[PDB]
RNA sequence: GAGUCCCAUAACCUUUGUACCCCAGAGUGAGAAA
RNA sequence: UCAAAGAGUGCU
């Protein structure tokens, strides 16, 4: 398929910093911000544009949920160049660095983690990249690391705990605008294993109804992942 | 931009493999009526016409349109308020409550739809892998559900 | 508010024109000056500067009224609102700079 | 209101307010 | 605080040495910190026992990141011996790895053990 | 009730008075709510009063841990006394009701507030930032963030520069880099000075020799018998090159080269020197830091190859996580571990996948187990 | 280079000049970005050869 | 740039043709037009990948189009139908 | 009259010399020895 | 350019 001689068609995607390599393959990639090197040992493309040497870096549907939804065709992604983002459940930079490619330089994206072992490469991630701050920290507890925070244009949620509408609620009263983004990634074994997987994510678009987050969209990721979607919301405190 | 929503994963071709016991029945208005002219009393109705425990479900339209009826319908408005029977809260501005009712149907193929007014049933039924519950002759009855 | 802050002026002006320190003429200047001020102060891009300037202005009107107290009335002090209202004005007008800009140390 | 001129803790919060206080005590 | 951790107690070390046996029979049942390292990397594995008697217990370390990079639960055993006799297999062993069949005779027996180890994590 | 608030900044910790009390019944209505959003609304809510910025970066640390843990620092006391009264109770509102009790014990006549009229005061205090300070120098909240982010991350981890391993692939990527230029000025020194002097090229083939001699013998003319000493104490008279390069120095073919010409030579030759020089040491660091941070495997294989087969995976952590497989074959194109070879090699590289992982997940690794390990390689050694 | 020579730590940045390297506006950018700054502290083997 | 390569021309109407290079291999439908920004980029491989995803330096070439012409089941493939396009016609 | 702005200060191919490799490769996963 | 009409941004 994608085998190192040969050369791609690359295009814009739909949504803002995102982009499409043609060819007999078809690839969801995004660029680089440290060009010359892989995080998770991705695959890159180069561009020789006016010559400076352009890289981008392929997304992997499978590794990738966010990267799933796209294939899966999300209508409207906070996530866009120049929007301040908050990322929960880094564990490492699988996600945080496209996510990241997509902000821009001119945004940042606040990556959260509860485990230290993880975070050892989150930080090292993050060097490589100056927009990218760690907050290794309980989401379950957003005071902690209040002292860490500049407000935030969508909060994207990757923590797959049963209480997981818990922590994108306290987070998302406490840093999300009005108006604001939230992108949330559900398992419904995590949650409740016992009930099927339909009836799970019936109650979780009930709980952001109840702490003022309008749901917009679900989309479940078939063929990528099983007993998934992401819903996706705008956070009306009105 | 073009939108095609999915089919849902929880559907084989017409049959949902999803909807298993304990069941949840959304209320319509005219259900709780004709439950009362009947003296079929509600969890128990779906108890031996579904043969599973069942999760009455209202929303705030429903909610709202049995308070509109009026003093002739006080009996109906309060078995709503039955603690068995759990809320649904809506965020979008009409009151009008088959509108909202379709759209959860549409929206999620979990849930059994209890209703008997005549514009709603033809609807629903065009919906793929969704049950409906009706009240008739003497107790209720399940159309569209494999597992009875 | 500008007109608010120009009608606190309007009793002494009168004070002015009665005790015969200033004419009519005189103190209809005054209050164009005073009004340019204040429509500086309240505008947008009002700097520290401007309370600077105006602070001054008051400074040397309360001079002036001091010697024409001497050359025409010959009184040291005359017991009307005339004494103080340059200088409660003074420290009503550094109040709002140093609430403005609390930043310069230079005006504290 | 709080003011810097008059104490206001009623103890010595610091290790300096404890030392500059013995030697108050103990002078007269 | 250890790097051990969490480690599983006498009861529920019992019900995992009973799914390692059962998975052996069954040929669900790759058992070594190696070839527990490459079932993670192909993303066919359900959960992942080690033991937390190893000599060093370094040697083992670099599979939890592998697991919670990839949303794997985990767990530790006291003993390496114990889990060895359960793998089936005449030597001790470090670590062992259960491998996602949908299509297998014991589904249930091994999403019961997996309930008790996202609640122990 | 809410007449003072504290907010806390990456610059400093600010106090806000509130002038105005929201309407608390109607807090959920939309109109008070957007007047949260708005800046001309809010500024008559409240008013900023004190901010004190930290001293450095080392006390905000440590106030972002004590926060963290609801405690109140020695700046906290500080800024809080100053400004309560001491008073019939004021009333104080904080984001974290955990830190309330560490107010109340430090002064007992404050009262705090966490309810959600706090929070929405506090939402709008952080909304609008350094718009509420009226200019006081509060540097740049999204800057100072980021850098206690790494602070506050990092500290939780006991991450060291110890732990760092990434100079190893710069030293690697460095040496080579020096070898070739080393290389590649080396053999215009032979191409310049030859042109003057094309015999003695030949004569001392190994260049960095070729470079001192050259430093020494600027012009062949210049031929005595203490000179012929001088060159003969560089390097060694066994191979004889003292005598020859005399002997070819008296009649040799090389056209003479201008004082300018010869001053590049010797000057650009020195160029190669220092670099020769430079890599020689930061080889040593090279070796001295691996024993630092991967004692078991620069023992067990060496320094200089294990450095290699870590730039390979990108990191000793990447080295670590992979297969024993994949790490054989990390270094099967330059030959790093190398029918009964390729048992050692296999057996080598299982053994490499593992020192990598002592060293890697060890805070303070050791060599003992590298050694212990190199021995069952060298036992595996005399079987095969 | 100049710069790293002049100074081998932030630390030295608050105090050190770099007034021959730097004009006025560009060396004060260097001195409040050295407190500020995101990276971690090295060792003197490091500052060495860096050097 | 403004009057392009014919290089850059002819991958861009392999793609837009990509459906008819292969017989075992199908597309979504899909009308394609030549973007209004864009750039060409050669694919790098990892070193892990040696053996996986990677062919030898005599293989890659400059045009995704000539590579095509390498693979020598691609060119059985297509003068079978043409001959057989031609007949009919 | 007429492209610096797609490195002729260069890309690619061929030849030559130097040093390694021909074990599988997301390598396989329970035998080996008697 | 003036000349008349829209739609956002900053700020009191």
């Amino acid at each position: 398929g994608a085998r190192g001689g040969a050369k791609v068609v690359i295009e814009p995607h739909r949504h803002a910093g995102v982009y499409i390599a043609r060819g007999k393959e078809d690839l969801l990639v995004t660029k680089n911000m440290a060009p010359g090197e892989s995080v998770y040992g991705e695959k890159r493309i180069s561009v020789e544009e006016p010559p400076t040497k352009v890289e981008y870096r392929v997304w992997n549907p499978f590794r990738s949920k966010l990267a799933a939804g796209i294939m899966g065709g999300l209508d409207e992604l906070f996530i866009a160049p120049g929007k301040k983002v908050l990322y929960l459940g880094a564990a490492s930079g699988t996600s945080v660095s496209h996510v990241s490619d997509v902000v821009g330089p001119e945004g940042v994206v606040y990556a959260v983690e509860f485990s230290h072992r993880p975070g050892r490469e989150l930080i090292s991630m993050a060097k490589k990249r100056p927009n990218i701050i760690p907050i290794i920290e309980d989401a379950r507890h957003p005071q902690k690391y209040r002292m860490l925070i500049g407000m935030v244009d969508c909060v994207f949620a990757d923590v797959a705990q049963p209480d997981q509408a818990r922590i994108i609620a306290l987070n998302s009263h406490m840093f999300l605008k009005d108006q604001g983004g939230v992108v949330i990634s559900i398992k419904a074994n995590c949650i409740d294993s016992t009930v099927d997987a339909e009836t799970v994510f019936a109650r979780e678009v009930q709980k952001l109804r109840e702490e003022r987050i309008k749901p917009l969209e679900q989309l479940t990721l078939e063929p990528y992942e099983r007993d998934h979607c992401i819903v996706v919301g705008r956070y009306m405190r009105s | 931009t073009r939108n095609i929503p999915q089919v849902s994963s929880a559907l084989f071709f017409q049959y949902n493999q999803a909807i298993k016991p304990p069941y949840q029945v959304l209320i319509d208005t005219n259900f709780i009526n004709f439950s009362i002219q009947k003296k079929v009393d509600i969890v128990r109705g779906m108890m031996d016409c579904l043969l599973a425990k069942c999760n009455p479900l209202i929303t705030d339209c429903v909610m709202a349109e049995l308070e509109k009826l009026g003093p002739k319908y006080r009996i109906a408005l309060k078995l709503a308020r039955d603690p068995r029977i759990k809320r649904l809260s809506c965020s979008h501005k009409g009151t009008y409550a088959d509108d909202c009712l379709v759209h959860r149907v549409l929206q999620h193929k979990c849930y059994i739809v209890a209703t008997n007014d005549a514009g709603l049933k033809q609807r629903i039924r065009k919906i793929p892998g969704i049950p409906l519950m009706s009240v008739g002759g003497h107790a209720y009855v399940i159309e569209k559900l494999p597992d009875v | 508010k500008t007109r608010y802050y120009l009608e606190q002026c309007i009793p002494e002006m009168d004070d002015l024109v009665e005790k015969g320190l200033f004419t009519k003429n005189e103190v209809s200047l005054i209050m164009k000056k005073r009004t340019d001020f204040e429509h500086r102060l309240n505008s947008r891009g009002s700097s520290i500067n401007d309370y600077i300037k105006y602070i001054n202005y008051e400074s040397n009107v309360n001079k002036l009224r001091a010697k024409r107290c001497k050359r025409i009335l010959q009184v040291k002090k005359t017991n009307s609102l005339s004494d103080w209202s340059i200088q409660q004005r003074i420290g009503f007008i550094y109040q709002r700079g140093t609430n403005k800009f609390p930043q310069d140390l230079k005006f504290w | 209101h709080a003011s810097a001129f008059t104490r206001t803790q009623d103890v010595p919060q610091t290790e300096l307010q404890e030392k500059v206080d013995q030697v108050l005590q103990e002078s007269n | 605080n250890p790097k051990a951790f969490p480690l599983a107690d006498a009861a529920l070390t019992q019900q995992i040495l009973d799914v390692v046996q059962q998975a052996a029979n069954l040929r669900q049942l790759k058992k070594g910190a190696n070839e527990a390292t490459k079932t993670l990397n192909r993303g066919i594995s359900e959960f992942i026992i080690m033991a937390a008697d190893c000599e060093p217990i370094e040697i083992l370390l670099h599979l939890p990141l592998l697991c919670e990079d990839k949303n794997v639960p985990y767990v530790f055993v006291p003993s390496r011996v114990a889990l060895g006799r359960a793998c089936g297999v005449s030597r001790p062993v470090i670590a062992a790895s259960i491998t996602t069949n949908d299509a297998s005779a014991i589904k249930t027996q091994i999403y019961a053990v997996k309930d008790k180890i996202e609640t122990l994590l | 009730p809410i007449e003072y608030l504290l907010f806390e900044e990456p610059t400093g910790y600010a106090v806000f008075k509130v002038k105005l009390q929201q309407d608390d019944i109607g807090s959920r209505l939309k109109e008070v709510q957007e007047q949260i959003n708005d800046f001309g609304a809010f500024t008559k809510l409240i008013e900023l009063v004190s901010f004190a910025p930290f001293k450095g970066a080392a006390e905000a640390l440590e106030n972002a841990n004590d926060i963290s843990e609801g405690l109140v620092s020695e700046s906290l006391k500080a800024i809080l006394d100053l400004n309560l009264p001491k008073a019939k109770n004021i009333t104080l509102a904080i984001s974290d009701k955990n830190l309330g009790p560490s107010i109340k014990e430090e002064f007992p006549y404050v009262d705090c507030i966490s309810n959600e009229l706090a929070q929405d005061l506090i939402r709008g205090v952080r909304l609008h930032g350094e718009k509420l300070f009226k200019g006081l120098q509060s540097g740049d909240l999204e800057r100072a963030q980021l850098g206690l982010g790494h602070a506050y991350s990092r500290a939780k981890v006991k991450f060291s520069v110890q732990k760092n391993d990434n100079h190893i692939i710069q030293a690697i990527a460095l040496l080579d880099q020096l070898d070739k230029d080393i290389n590649t000025f080396a053999m215009r020194v032979k191409e310049w000075y030859g042109w003057h002097f094309p015999e003695l090229a030949k004569l001392v083939p190994d260049n960095y020799t070729f470079a001192k001699l050259v430093l020494f013998i600027k012009d062949k003319a210049s031929l005595n018998d203490d000179s012929l000493h001088d060159l003969a104490a560089l390097l060694n008279e066994d191979s004889g090159i003292a005598q020859r390069v005399i002997d070819n120095a008296r009649i040799s073919m090389g056209q003479d080269i201008s004082e300018t010409d010869m001053e590049n030579v010797c000057v650009f030759a020195q160029r190669v020197a220092s670099l020769a020089d430079y890599r020689r040491q930061l080889y040593d660091y090279l070796c001295e830091k691996m024993h630092t941070v991967a004692p078991n495997l620069s023992e067990l294989i060496g320094e200089v190859i294990g450095a290699r087969l870590i730039s390979h995976a990108g990191s000793l952590t990447n080295l670590s996580k992979q297969a024993a497989s994949t790490v054989q074959i990390l270094g099967a194109e330059k030959a790093l571990f190398r029918k009964n070879k390729g048992r050692i090699s296999r057996y080598l590289a299982n053994k490499c996948s593992m020192a990598s992982r002592i060293d890697n997940y060890s805070e303070e690794p050791s060599n003992v187990f590298g050694s212990v390990l190199k021995k069952q390689v060298e036992q595996r050694l005399e079987f095969y | 280079a100049r710069i790293i020579l002049t100074m081998g730590i932030r630390s030295k940045a608050s105090e050190t000049d770099l007034s021959e390297i730097l004009p006025e506006e560009i060396e004060e950018r260097v001195k409040t970005a050295a407190e500020v700054s995101m990276g971690t502290e090295i060792t003197q083997t490091d500052l060495d050869n860096i050097n | 740039d403004d009057n392009m390569r014919r290089e850059v021309q002819r991958d861009l109407l392999l793609i837009k043709h990509r459906a008819a290079l292969d017989p075992k291999r199908h597309y979504k439908k899909q009308r394609w037009e030549v973007p209004e920004r864009f750039a060409i980029g050669t694919i790098i491989e990892d070193k892990s990948e040696f053996y996986s995803s990677r062919m030898n330096r005599k293989e890659r070439k400059s045009t995704i189009l000539e590579t095509l012409m390498g693979d020598e089941a691609s060119n059985k493939y297509f003068k079978r139908k043409y001959n057989e396009i031609q007949e009919k016609s």
